[PDB]
DNA sequence: GGAGGCCAAGATCTCAATTTCGTACAAGAAATC
DNA sequence: CCCTTCGGGAGGTGCATCCCGGTCTCGCTTGGCCTCC
């Protein structure tokens, strides 16, 4: 109902722009709120210099390191930019199957 | 020589539906979709502009007047010129590529052809797709059954002789006995619908002839019936339509329409409001719609355009606002100078 | 002049990149993105500045800048793909409205777009079209990813024009080891030939804008090189 | 003299369609996508460029005016030379090539010229493509079926006089008997590209040309017909464009710009909202779009982008934002030294 | 009589077929207009 | 101030169509011929 009330308010106001069209700007809103929260939520972890934090992000759709094109990849801003060189090198609990493709 | 853009909503009186054969697969009827399975049914601006090329050129052949009987001085490819713009002549001058001022003469002598266009012959007239206004707004309309006349009401069956009778008799069994095996058939075949799955392409191209195999054996089933080839009782199945009521924004544009060749549109709209159908399942009254636009021009150069007047067609009438619109419509009334004929 | 580190450049190729022979060199890129960062086409300017964001071999007279080097997914791979170029004389542009043509009895003479100087040229060039896009730099991340971002370059051919190989999402990851210039004695992008790195002999300028300056030899990466994206984040 | 990037969003109005000969095959019309299928389609930043080329020309043709004949001034050449940049008449200033800053007298006396090249002057307008924001924004749009308008409407039988009934069922007919033919010669085409996957070499040098000459009786087939070439009940096949609504970054960007020259370009894009199409199919009213590019330019030697105003280009109109965009307009409508001709 | 323009002719050929789906919550403070 | 009731029984079948009809092009020069300067 934002998008379908927003909608009307672009309608209204003259603005034309579909209703798929304002459901894509409310998910794009509402997923950059999202990323602030989730970035609130990794603070949590360090608040001292010496704080030591093992992050544990259970969620699927995180993006992988070797997934630059995953849906979700503004997501990976939640990491500091500082600590990216982990996030690159880090554990993954249930990767998905990679291979030595020979036409690399 | 104005770019009129008549932007609006197509309120709906009646479900507006469509059947394009790409967006129609096997898993039923669908609209045609907004990019995607989940995507937002839109009616293509194509059924619109035919509509509304068919409405203007009845418009051209009312106003060329009709002979005593009642036939337009046109023959059969002016008429497919005019409406589809398909020459089945081949006399159709072909504008070979870079020909300075590509048709217009054709243009200046056939507003409609310059309107709606031509092959190697832009059209002026862009009908753009109707886009619903909010969230759902479309569902599955039509449905039922088809049922046997004598089996709901048993009064209709008075009105039959013996020999019909036995005739009805024999068509429900034969009915019945081609169901249970075309069940069966379609049973099996679904089977092998399952099995595409494992699409190994040698095993898929086994499994699809022997489905196309297993739809001749239906198709042969169906032919030794001798009293009704088709299932009388059977249900049909539901059309996917936008909702009565139902608000579609609409964009359309005349690019560079000169008063005559705006003013055939507006009339072309005008007759279109006499019966605004658009779509199919015109038996169920499908496509009665109340179309609101506003017409814009933006001389070139200009940040903003002004608005020339407004079309508002509804059931109690056509609503014409602003004077240029009269004066287009008037314009085009008033010049003799359409050689509609073919050359 | 700034501390400059080994920086690995990956980005998302949204358009087919077209190689003008030679695998463009992210040292190109960054002299365009320069050049229109600091409003001036001057070589000897725009040069003197690129060396302020990206190390600059002076032994070997190249920048540390690895040529393109395409990051294949194993769902989206290095494809085949024509850049086409093609001349749309339309009727508005086919009309007396915008110029004079020559008449003969009232009648314009058509323009000959079949052949001649004035047809309808339909230039075709091959284009690769990778998923990714990845260089290799000795630099500072900062100015480099500003510029990739936000000055208007691309990667191959007349990315002005054509709008050959755009990208976005720049991801900048600083590698351990310098992969610029040299890497198991496989140069990695246009070098002179007295370097002693093998490779591919060519004929080019060694420092960027490629197309001015004498062509003098040097040996150059094969100009389409695929690696793996898991194999390029690694590191 | 300031690099002008237009960072900005064309939200789709009507579905954006582009018929590039790569894209398309057989199998059907497919926009541009940089791989697979599965890939991502973007609109081509050659067809913005040549939309915004062609505006730009009109905005000069407009300036210039007519001359007191009523002719536009610019012959062949010149509208040649300004529109697709091809010297036609080999009289055009073949500046030397290793100057990169060369023909400024050329760029300041012709500002299209400057701002999209010639052939042999590099274009200061890089017009980069509008890549889609979001993973379903692009579908199958079109498509339909040309129906024969009488066995639709029976009112339009009333028109038709009957020495042209009998040629509209002579047409009907030929259409049929016509289309089952070319169906049972396409069911022989078919099966023989099933029969080239077994090709042994032995056959392929005939099965060709067999094709080719089962193409040919279609098109003898096509040309038997007496009273219509092409069959009228046509199923129109699909277009691919841009879902309408489609939210597409657009990057545009003018290099090293004197204020005629980007004065130029923003009249061309005011120029452009007039008629906001990009890509054909403009019969269904393809291409329309609105706008919203923030035109940043760069800090004199800074590394920082500074936002000098935006274009916003909507139905409603064009809302120049920025008083420096309004000073490089008025500068372009100034400065009326520019010599277009040659 | 020379100079433009429209139109027909010229050798065979090189290649590849996706099969739809996002996102699923909490509470900071309060003389509110 | 009392005190809010247990339960009972939830379908049987039909029938799921037929059919169209899938385009022109064009990316080059060249002279032969046909009209104008």
């Amino acid at each position: 109902m934002k998008a379908e009330s927003l909608y009307g308010y672009l309608k209204e106001r003259g603005y034309s722009r579909t209703f798929e069209a304002v459901n894509r700007n409310i998910y794009l809103e509402n997923l950059r709120k999202v990323i602030r929260k989730a970035k609130q939520s990794v603070g949590r972890g360090i608040r001292s210099e010496n704080d030591t934090v093992r992050i544990i992000i259970l969620d699927p759709r995180f993006p992988e390191p070797t997934d630059l094109s995953s849906k979700h990849r503004s997501l990976e801003h939640i990491i500091p930019v500082r600590f990216r060189r982990e996030y690159r090198s880090c554990e993954i609990l249930s990767p998905a199957y990679f291979e030595e493709d020979i036409q690399c | 020589m104005r770019t009129l853009n008549f932007n609006g909503k197509i309120s709906t009186l009646e479900p507006l539906t469509v059947t394009v054969k790409n967006a129609v697969s096997t898993s039923g009827h669908r609209l045609p979709r907004n990019g995607g399975f989940n995507a937002a049914p839109y009616f293509p601006g194509t059924s619109i502009r035919g509509t509304l090329r068919h409405a203007a050129h009845k418009v051209i052949v009312d106003r060329v007047g009709l002979n005593a009987d009642g036939k337009s001085p046109f023959d059969l490819a002016e008429h497919f010129m005019l409406a589809q713009g398909v020459d089945i002549n081949g006399e159709a001058e072909t504008f070979a590529p870079g020909e300075i001022n590509a048709g217009a003469e054709l243009r200046s002598k056939n507003p409609l052809i310059s309107l709606f266009g031509r092959w190697g012959l832009s059209g002026k007239v862009g009908i753009g797709n109707a886009i619903p206004d909010g969230d759902n707004q479309w569902g599955m309309f039509g449905g039922g059954a088809r049922s046997i006349m004598f089996q709901r009401d048993e009064s209709l069956m008075e009105f039959l002789e013996t020999d019909q009778v036995d005739r009805l008799e024999r068509l429900l069994e034969e009915q019945a006995e081609a169901s249970v095996d075309i069940s069966q058939i379609k049973t099996e075949q679904d089977a092998l619908k399952k099995a595409m799955k494992s699409a190994d392409k040698d095993t898929k191209a086994e499994l699809q002839i022997k489905v196309r195999e297993l739809d001749e054996k239906i198709q042969a089933r169906k032919d030794q019936k001798q009293e009704s080839r088709e299932s009388i009782r059977r249900p049909i199945d539901p059309y996917e339509a936008f909702i009565t009521g139902a608000e579609l924004s609409h964009r359309m544009s005349i690019k560079n329409a000169t008063d005559e060749e705006a003013g055939l549109f507006i009339s072309a709209l005008i007759r279109f409001a006499a019966e605004p159908r658009f779509g199919g399942h015109a038996n169920h009254n499908c496509g009665l719609v109340e179309a609101h636009w506003t017409v814009t021009t933006w001389k070139p150069g200009e940040l903003v355009p002004v608005t020339l007047g407004e079309i508002v067609i509804t059931p109690n009438g056509v609503e014409i606002t602003g004077d240029e619109l009269f004066a287009m419509v008037k314009a085009f009334n008033e010049n003799q100078s359409f050689d509609f004929t073919a050359r | 002049m700034l501390n400059f580190k080994p920086y690995r450049v990956i980005m998302s190729s949204l358009t087919p990149v077209v190689i003008s022979g030679i695998a463009p060199s992210l040292d190109g890129i960054l002299y365009e993105a320069l050049s229109q960062a600091i409003p001036s086409n001057e070589p000897g300017v725009v040069l003197a500045r690129l060396k302020e964001i990206l190390l600059f071999n002076d032994e070997l007279g190249v920048f540390h800048a690895s040529s393109l080097r395409f990051g294949i997914t194993p769902e989206q791979g290095i494809g085949a793909t024509t850049s086409m170029r093609c001349d749309y004389l339309s009727p508005e542009k086919l009309s007396t409205a915008m110029f004079s043509p020559r008449t003969r009895r009232g009648l314009f003479t058509r323009v000959l777009l079949t052949g001649g100087p004035t047809k309808r040229r339909m230039t075709t060039r091959p284009a690769y079209s990778a998923p990714y896009l990845t260089f290799d730099f000795v630099g500072s991340s900062e100015a480099v990813e500003i510029l990739l971002n936000h000055a208007h370059v691309g990667v191959g051919y007349d990315y002005f024009s054509a709008a050959n190989g755009e990208f976005n999402n720049v991801t900048i990851l600083p590698l351990d080891i310098d992969t610029s210039i040299s890497n198991e004695g496989m140069a990695l992008r246009p070098v002179p030939v007295n370097s002693g790195l093998n490779g591919i002999k060519g004929v080019s300028p060694l420092i960027p804008p490629y197309f001015v300056g004498e062509k003098l030899n040097i040996v150059h990466p094969a100009p389409v090189r695929t690696q793996l994206i898991s194999s390029l984040l690694r590191g």
